[PDB]
């Protein structure tokens, strides 16, 4: 979002007094406003980056990495800790076979 | 005479009377030095009743 900052220096950055319909304020916010829309994109990006943050679509890769399909209206957060559980699972004995059943 | 709009910088269109145009011609003659005369000069008018 420094798309004013980098912008040719002759240029306005405010809408000038002279005229409340200035064309050049108009088309300048309008890509400002997809610039910091795409920033705000990106840095909410990292979220799915992580098994932790991760939601729906990347998630369901995160399963598909791990062996464990999403179940029918399963949410993210139970099916990502039903991945965890299955990393971690205890096996070979008494206990482990109660806890199966 | 002459009567017409003036389209002001802010965006208003002044349709108004002739004595506003007497106005423009004093406004021109005062910057004018002395000895000359408004005769063919521009009175950047947009447009004439």
């Amino acid at each position: 979002a420094n798309f004013l900052k980098n912008l040719h220096p002759l240029l306005r950055r405010d809408r000038n007094k002279k005229d409340n319909q200035d064309p050049n304020f108009a088309l300048i916010d309008a890509l400002n406003e997809e610039m910091n829309q795409v920033e705000k994109d990106a840095i909410e990006s990292k979220l799915q980056s992580s098994l932790k943050t991760s939601t729906s679509e990347y998630l369901d890769k995160f399963g598909d990495w791990f062996g464990v399909y999403r179940k029918t209206d399963e949410k993210d957060d139970v099916y990502r800790a039903r991945i965890i559980k299955y990393l971690l699972l205890k096996r070979g004995t008494n206990n482990a076979i109660i806890d199966a059943i | 005479a002459n009567s017409g709009t003036f389209v002001m910088d802010d965006g208003r269109k002044n349709h108004v009377p002739a004595y506003m145009v007497a106005v423009a011609l004093g406004g021109l003659a005062s910057g004018l030095e002395i000895g000359e005369s408004i005769t063919f000069k521009p009175l950047r008018v947009s447009s004439l009743d």
